[PDB]
RNA sequence: AGAUGGUAAGGGCCCACGGUGGAUGCCUCGGCACCCGAGCCGAUGAAGGACGUGGCUACCUGCGAUAAGCCAGGGGG
RNA sequence: CGUGAGGGAAAGGUGAAAAGAACCCCGGGAGGGGAGUGAAAUAGAGCCUGAAACCGUGGGCUUACAAGCAGUCACGGCCCC
RNA sequence: GCUGGGGCUAGGAGUGAAAAGCUAACCGAGCCCGGAGAUAGCUGGUUCUCCCCGAAAUGACUUUAGGGUCAGCCUCAGGCG
RNA sequence: GUGGAGCCUGGGAGUGAGGGCGCGAGCGAUAACGUCCGCGUCCGAGCGCGGGAACAACCGAGACCGCCAGCUAAGGCCCCC
RNA sequence: GGAUGACCCCAGGCGGUAGGGGAGCGUUCCCGAUGCCGAUGAAGGCCGACCCGCGAGGGCGGCUGGAGGUAAGGGAAGUGCGAAUGCCGGCAUGAGUAACGAUAAAGAGGGUGAGAAUCCCUCUCGCCGUAAGCCCAAGGGUUCCUACGCAAUGGUCGUCAG
């Protein structure tokens, strides 16, 4: 049957994406984060 | 004199080859070739190519004579198991253990 | 209980079974000599046994029946012309099946030979 | 610093296991079943060490009265005469001489007979 | 059904006396009549293609 | 009539030798604590990256189409 | 692994020096046997040491009329020193 | 009526032809990180050896009754004799 | 009456679920391997030992270690024994 | 007794849970140590029926191992495991057992190759056909084509293959 993840790379980015995080104060904070711990990819990779 | 052959890390369970293994032990080295000939297991091709690489070893480095080899002494230990995935169901994974073996054949020569 | 039965079932259905026997007399009458299990041969002898006496009657019914089976017009053209008349004075045992030494090896399945007799 | 445990446990549980050789199974391969039998071990040592003085004393008595009723008298009537007579020879050598020296231990019943 | 399941590990002895059975018969084989090899009776030899004391394949 | 042995399909205990496995000891490029030193970077586009960059180059490092490097000063041999 | 915020491992050691095993043999290979290197190769790269569970081979004693927390005490038989 | 794509509404909040249904395979209050080593009068566990002594399961009070405070009973040191 | 007796100051506890049995009561049905007190005891902690076929608390008896020596307790002395 | 923990003699105590007390053993580390043991073999490992100690332990000897170890006397602690449905890893048992994923289905001949029920070719047989055929869009991201391969992946095999 119909499972949980059903993939749609607009929705991807439009969502977890780097611009999304940058405009929101809480957003911001999960790039600092990431950065902080050294996190190779800051933002979900996905192929446009 | 003594002449040995040891194939390590065959890709069969060793419970498998000492089954074929015990079938030759303190047989001559004809009948041995006579028996692996016709047993219908899979570890008969292993067991087979290790006893013949131990009659070589014996005509060619160790100066005994074909026509006197016995198989002295034949055993299987076991090497390391290659584990592997096996799927069931409700979400659980099972783990299969794909076994290996080493087995060794010594040949002596019968004087007479 | 299986008592006085005769006919092996060989893990197929009927009509599947019926096909295993016709296609593998089709095969046998074709080469003369085909390679199989030892099961499948014996039964394979008075399948075509009985194909191979019908050849031998020659009419137009022994044709058309034995057409049932064979299907193949040319085959069935080399089974009486060719193959039944060098069994004229022979009264049935027209195959036979010899074993043989070497097993299958991704199996182990017992083989043998059919084959038509001189 | 720090003290691992190191070289110290694996030594502990050698002594166990070499003195539970000859076990059945898992009590001489496993320590934890070594030592379960080991214990079992010392307690029927320390009981059976007691209770041997028991268990030949009785084989003892009973040769003694087999020697007696040869010559027409029981254990009980055999020992009351020793009292009377004032024999303290024990009961390990009167069925030593019951067997090895029997005129000896003739001789004996006389006198046992002799003091009542 | 209540999934049964063992309820003691079973011991090394008793497993090998499970496998008191499990030991392999060597082949019964005779020599082939034509060319002494041997091979399993009632068989084409298939060293040499004779049985009946005819050649009756090629090997 | 009486009696007492060799039997091992396999099993058990001990011994020897192996296999598996990676404990122990030794080792340390790494870590940890304290003290001292030092302490801002960014529209002259930071931090951090993407993609590139070698005669042959997967990755790491270095570097930026001048791309494992260009210029000059000091050091060194 | 998780849609995501986020979670989050395992994995160090040949030798003084690669001198990392030319060549020959069995094998399709893997592997092994000789040869050679080394103080050492059960230091051979699946590499220091290499414990235990666990698996096997060979040897000694033993077991198919016997009732068991498997030991313990006694005696006897057999094998060993 | 069903369905693709593009969107909006969320944690004491959403959404609900209402089942406390659903809100990423457990929703009478989602998940992650943090407070955090919450708190647990409960359960389990607590690692070498030898030597001497050796209890209690009672009383009183207790939002107390399988928890406590004092007393009783054990032990060690000094003193009294 | 010199005893692992007693008294005084102090350090450290543990216990505050007891249980069988005998005798004296209540409760119960002159019931319960029942319940609640009292005096004693043992088990608890003596599931160490002999007896009771076996059996924490009934009888015997308080196990520092050793002995292939002796005497007894309860209980026993036809055979198992 | 002798005078003091010097050893001897006589006597009595010595079941033990919770628990109090005492004496010790061993592990890591520091002083002792610019020392001492050490390739004529450190640690660690495997033995031992030997020696000392009530015991925890400590010696000695044999094999392994191949570069460390460390006394008398003192000091300091991440200091002793058998259990926590503990944690991490390794390996067993069940057991050559269930299973090997739609009951549309196979049979022979020829080829290749060290090896073939499983790869290639032919013929026969069966299954789908409002699909089990074809073309888009998502999504996946080189899986496409060819050459050379079979350790692992393929629930078997493999010369074949995403
Ligand atoms: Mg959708
Ligand atoms: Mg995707
Ligand atoms: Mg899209
Ligand atoms: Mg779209
Ligand atoms: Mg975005
Ligand atoms: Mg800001
Ligand atoms: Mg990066
Ligand atoms: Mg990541
Ligand atoms: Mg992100
Ligand atoms: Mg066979
Ligand atoms: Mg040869
Ligand atoms: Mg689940
Ligand atoms: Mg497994
Ligand atoms: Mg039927
Ligand atoms: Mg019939
Ligand atoms: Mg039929
Ligand atoms: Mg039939
Ligand atoms: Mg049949
Ligand atoms: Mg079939
Ligand atoms: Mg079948
Ligand atoms: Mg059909
Ligand atoms: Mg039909
Ligand atoms: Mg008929
Ligand atoms: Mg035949
Ligand atoms: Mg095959
Ligand atoms: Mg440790
Ligand atoms: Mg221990
Ligand atoms: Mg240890
Ligand atoms: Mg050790
Ligand atoms: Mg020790
Ligand atoms: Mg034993
Ligand atoms: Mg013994
Ligand atoms: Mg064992
Ligand atoms: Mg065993
Ligand atoms: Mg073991
Ligand atoms: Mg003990
Ligand atoms: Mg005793
Ligand atoms: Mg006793
Ligand atoms: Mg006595
Ligand atoms: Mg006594
Ligand atoms: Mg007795
Ligand atoms: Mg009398
Ligand atoms: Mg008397
Ligand atoms: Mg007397
Ligand atoms: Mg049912
Ligand atoms: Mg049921
Ligand atoms: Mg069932
Ligand atoms: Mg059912
Ligand atoms: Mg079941
Ligand atoms: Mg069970
Ligand atoms: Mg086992
Ligand atoms: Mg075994
Ligand atoms: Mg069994
Ligand atoms: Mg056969
Ligand atoms: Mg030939
Ligand atoms: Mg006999
Ligand atoms: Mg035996
Ligand atoms: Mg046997
Ligand atoms: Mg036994
Ligand atoms: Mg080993
Ligand atoms: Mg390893
Ligand atoms: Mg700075
Ligand atoms: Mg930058
Ligand atoms: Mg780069
Ligand atoms: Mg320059
Ligand atoms: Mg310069
Ligand atoms: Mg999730
Ligand atoms: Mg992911
Ligand atoms: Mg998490
Ligand atoms: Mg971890
Ligand atoms: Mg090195
Ligand atoms: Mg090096
Ligand atoms: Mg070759
Ligand atoms: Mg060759
Ligand atoms: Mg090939
Ligand atoms: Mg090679
Ligand atoms: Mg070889
Ligand atoms: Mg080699
Ligand atoms: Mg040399
Ligand atoms: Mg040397
Ligand atoms: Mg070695
Ligand atoms: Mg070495
Ligand atoms: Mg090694
Ligand atoms: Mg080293
Ligand atoms: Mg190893
Ligand atoms: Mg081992
Ligand atoms: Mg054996
Ligand atoms: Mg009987
Ligand atoms: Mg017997
Ligand atoms: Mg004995
Ligand atoms: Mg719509
Ligand atoms: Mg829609
Ligand atoms: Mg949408
Ligand atoms: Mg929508
Ligand atoms: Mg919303
Ligand atoms: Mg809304
Ligand atoms: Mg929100
Ligand atoms: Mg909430
Ligand atoms: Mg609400
Ligand atoms: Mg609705
Ligand atoms: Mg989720
Ligand atoms: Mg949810
Ligand atoms: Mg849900
Ligand atoms: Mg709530
Ligand atoms: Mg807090
Ligand atoms: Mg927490
Ligand atoms: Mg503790
Ligand atoms: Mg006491
Ligand atoms: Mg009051
Ligand atoms: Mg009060
Ligand atoms: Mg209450
Ligand atoms: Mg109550
Ligand atoms: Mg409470
Ligand atoms: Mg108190
Ligand atoms: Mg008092
Ligand atoms: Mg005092
Ligand atoms: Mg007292
Ligand atoms: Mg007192
Ligand atoms: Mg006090
Ligand atoms: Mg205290
Ligand atoms: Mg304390
Ligand atoms: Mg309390
Ligand atoms: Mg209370
Ligand atoms: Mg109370
Ligand atoms: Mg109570
Ligand atoms: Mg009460
Ligand atoms: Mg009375
Ligand atoms: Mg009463
Ligand atoms: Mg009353
Ligand atoms: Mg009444
Ligand atoms: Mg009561
Ligand atoms: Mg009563
Ligand atoms: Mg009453
Ligand atoms: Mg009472
Ligand atoms: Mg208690
Ligand atoms: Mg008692
Ligand atoms: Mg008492
Ligand atoms: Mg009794
Ligand atoms: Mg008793
Ligand atoms: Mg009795
Ligand atoms: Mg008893
Ligand atoms: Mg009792
Ligand atoms: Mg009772
Ligand atoms: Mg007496
Ligand atoms: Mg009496
Ligand atoms: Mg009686
Ligand atoms: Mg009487
Ligand atoms: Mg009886
Ligand atoms: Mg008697
Ligand atoms: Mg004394
Ligand atoms: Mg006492
Ligand atoms: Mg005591
Ligand atoms: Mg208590
Ligand atoms: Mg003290
Ligand atoms: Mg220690
Ligand atoms: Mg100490
Ligand atoms: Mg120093
Ligand atoms: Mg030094
Ligand atoms: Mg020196
Ligand atoms: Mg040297
Ligand atoms: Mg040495
Ligand atoms: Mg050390
Ligand atoms: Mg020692
Ligand atoms: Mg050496
Ligand atoms: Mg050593
Ligand atoms: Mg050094
Ligand atoms: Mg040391
Ligand atoms: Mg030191
Ligand atoms: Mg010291
Ligand atoms: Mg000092
Ligand atoms: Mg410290
Ligand atoms: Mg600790
Ligand atoms: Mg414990
Ligand atoms: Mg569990
Ligand atoms: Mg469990
Ligand atoms: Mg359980
Ligand atoms: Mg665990
Ligand atoms: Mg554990
Ligand atoms: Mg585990
Ligand atoms: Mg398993
Ligand atoms: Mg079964
Ligand atoms: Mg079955
Ligand atoms: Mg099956
Ligand atoms: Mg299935
Ligand atoms: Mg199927
Ligand atoms: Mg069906
Ligand atoms: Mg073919
Ligand atoms: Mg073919
Ligand atoms: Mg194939
Ligand atoms: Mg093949
Ligand atoms: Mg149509
Ligand atoms: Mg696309
Ligand atoms: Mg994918
Ligand atoms: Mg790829
Ligand atoms: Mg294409
Ligand atoms: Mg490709
Ligand atoms: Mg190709
Ligand atoms: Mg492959
Ligand atoms: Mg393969
Ligand atoms: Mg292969
Ligand atoms: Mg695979
Ligand atoms: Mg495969
Ligand atoms: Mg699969
Ligand atoms: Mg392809
Ligand atoms: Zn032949």
């Amino acid at each position: 049957m119909k499972r949980t993840w059903q993939p749609n790379r607009r929705k991807r980015a439009k969502t977890h994406g780097f611009r999304a995080r940058m405009r929101t104060p809480g957003g911001r904070k999960v790039l600092k984060r990431r950065r902080q711990k050294g996190r190779w990819r800051l933002t979900p990779a996905v192929r446009k | 004199m003594e002449a040995k052959a040891i194939a390590r890390y065959v890709r069969i369970s060793p419970r498998k080859v000492r089954l074929v293994v015990d079938l030759i032990r303190g047989k001559s080295l004809e009948e041995a070739r006579n028996i692996l000939r016709y047993t219908n297991k899979r570890g008969a091709y292993f067991v087979a190519k290790v006893l013949e690489s131990a009659a070589a070893n014996a005509v060619n480095n160790h100066d005994m004579l074909e026509d006197r080899l016995y198989v002295k002494a034949a055993y299987v230990d076991e090497g390391p198991a290659l584990k592997r995935v096996l799927p069931r169901a409700r979400g659980r994974a099972d783990i299969i253990k794909k076994r290996t073996s080493h087995i060794t054949v010594i040949l002596g020569e019968k004087h007479g | 209980m299986r008592h006085l039965k005769s006919g092996r079932k060989l893990n197929r259905h009927s009509s599947h079974r019926l096909a295993l026997y016709r296609n593998q007399a089709k095969s046998l009458l074709t080469h003369g000599r085909i390679t199989t299990t030892v099961p499948k041969a014996k039964e394979l002898r008075g399948f075509v046994d009985h194909l191979i006496h019908l050849a031998k009657r020659g009419d137009l019914h022994a044709r058309r029946l034995v057409l049932r089976d064979l299907q193949d017009v040319k085959l069935v053209r080399k089974l009486f012309d060719e193959i039944a008349p060098r069994y004229r004075d022979r009264q049935g045992g027209y195959t036979r099946v010899l074993k043989l030494a070497e097993r299958r090896r991704g199996d182990g399945a017992p083989l043998a030979l059919v084959e038509l007799v001189e | 610093p720090r003290a691992k445990t190191g070289v110290v446990r694996r030594r502990k549980h050698k002594k166990i296991l070499k003195l539970a050789k000859g076990y059945w199974g898992l009590r001489s391969k496993s320590f934890r079943k070594a030592r379960e039998t080991l214990f079992a071990a010392g307690n029927y040592a320390y009981a059976h060490r007691k209770r041997r003085k028991r268990d030949f004393r009785r084989l003892w008595i009973v040769r003694i009265n087999a020697a007696c009723r040869q010559h027409g008298l029981n254990y009980s009537t055999f020992i009351h005469g020793l009292k009377k007579a004032g024999i303290e020879v024990d009961r390990k050598n009167l069925a030593d001489l019951a067997v090895r020296e029997p005129q000896v231990f003739a001789e004996l019943v006389e006198r046992a007979k002799a003091a009542q | 059904a209540k999934h049964p399941v063992p309820k003691k590990k079973t011991s090394k002895a008793r497993r090998d006396a499970r496998r008191s059975h499990h030991a392999l018969t060597p082949p019964t084989l005779v020599p082939c009549p034509e060319c002494k090899a041997m091979k399993p009776p009632h068989t084409v030899c298939p060293e040499c293609g004779y049985y009946a004391g005819r050649k009756v394949l090629e090997v």
